C-alpha cells in the first residue's frame, strides 16, 4: 500500500528498459542497454496516495531460471510487455501469464498487458488481438510507446491499480 | 565478509560476487571463480560489505 513490487517481462527487444527509463527520468534514453536485470525506484502520487514503486527490469535472457522465478514470486505486480510489430512478442504472452500464475502458485495474479512501440508506422498485431486477449485474461490492455512517452505513466499506475485491489 | 543465504543454507566470500543489486526488500546476488551461482538476502540480513557494494 506504499511500497509496490512491479516486475517487467518480455522478449528481447520489446522495451522493457526503455519504458521504465521513460517512468524514471521523464524522457526517451537512446542506447539504453543494461545486459542484466535492474533494480528502480519512484516516488509517486496515484489516486492521491504517495506510494513508492520498486521496480525489476528483468534480462532479456536471464541465466538462472530458478532467479527468474525468485523474482516472479517475490513480485507484487507484473508488467507484460509486446511490442506492436513483433508477433512472437505477443505470442509470448500465453507464457509469461500461465508461468507467472505457475510459479506464484495462484489463479489471480495483478497484471496489465502492454504492446509498446505504438509510434510505429506499421503494426503486424493488431489493436482488436491484444485487447481480446486482454479480456480474456481480465485484465487491462494499454498500448505504448517509450519513444513519445504515450501511454507510459498509464501503463505502471494501472498495475499499481490492479495490486490495490488485488 | 561472508553472505550467508538460502532451499538449502549457503555461504561465499563477498570476494567471489561479482554483481548485486537491492530488489523489493532482499538484496540479489551473483558470485563466481575459476563455483559459480545466484543467491539472495533479506536486506536486514545482510552483511555491510554487501550493502556497500550497492
Ligand atoms: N520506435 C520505438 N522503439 C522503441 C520503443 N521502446 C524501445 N524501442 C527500441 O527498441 C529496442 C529495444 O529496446 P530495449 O529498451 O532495449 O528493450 P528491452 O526489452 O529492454 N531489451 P532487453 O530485453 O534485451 O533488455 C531499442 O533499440 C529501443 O530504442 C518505442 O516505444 N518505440
Ligand atoms: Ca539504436
Ligand atoms: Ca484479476
Ligand atoms: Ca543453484
Ligand atoms: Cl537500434
Ligand atoms: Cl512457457
Ligand atoms: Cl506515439
Ligand atoms: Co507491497
Ligand atoms: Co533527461
Ligand atoms: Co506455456
Ligand atoms: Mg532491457
Amino acid at each position: 500500500m506504499t511500497e509496490y513490487k512491479l516486475v517487467v517481462v518480455g522478449a528481447g527487444g520489446v522495451g522493457k528498459s526503455a519504458l521504465t527509463i521513460q517512468l524514471i527520468q521523464n524522457h526517451f534514453v537512446d542506447e539504453y542497454d543494461p545486459t542484466i536485470e535492474d533494480s528502480y525506484r519512484k516516488q509517486v502520487v496515484i489516486d492521491g496516495e504517495t506510494c513508492l514503486l520498486d521496480i525489476l527490469d528483468t534480462a532479456g535472457q536471464e541465466e538462472y531460471s530458478a532467479m527468474r522465478d525468485q523474482y516472479m514470486r517475490t513480485g507484487e505486480g507484473f508488467l507484460c510487455v509486446f511490442a506492436i510489430n513483433n508477433t512472437k512478442s505477443f505470442e509470448d504472452i500465453h507464457h509469461y501469464r500461465e508461468q507467472i500464475k505457475r510459479v506464484k502458485d495462484s489463479e489471480d495474479v495483478p497484471m496489465v498487458l502492454v504492446g509498446n512501440k505504438c509510434d510505429l508506422p506499421s503494426r503486424t498485431v493488431d489493436t482488436k488481438q491484444a485487447q481480446d486477449l486482454a479480456r480474456s485474461y481480465g485484465i487491462p490492455f494499454i498500448e505504448t510507446s517509450a519513444k513519445t512517452r504515450q501511454g507510459v505513466d498509464d501503463a505502471f499506475y494501472t498495475l499499481v491499480r490492479e495490486i490495490r485491489k488485488h | 565478509a561472508t553472505v550467508k543465504f538460502t532451499g538449502e543454507e549457503k555461504q561465499v566470500d563477498i570476494s567471489k560476487i561479482k554483481w548485486v543489486i537491492r530488489w523489493g526488500q532482499y538484496i540479489w546476488f551473483k558470485y563466481d571463480e575459476d563455483a559459480k551461482g545466484w543467491g539472495y538476502v533479506s536486506e536486514k540480513d545482510a552483511p555491510k560489505e554487501l550493502l556497500q557494494m550497492l
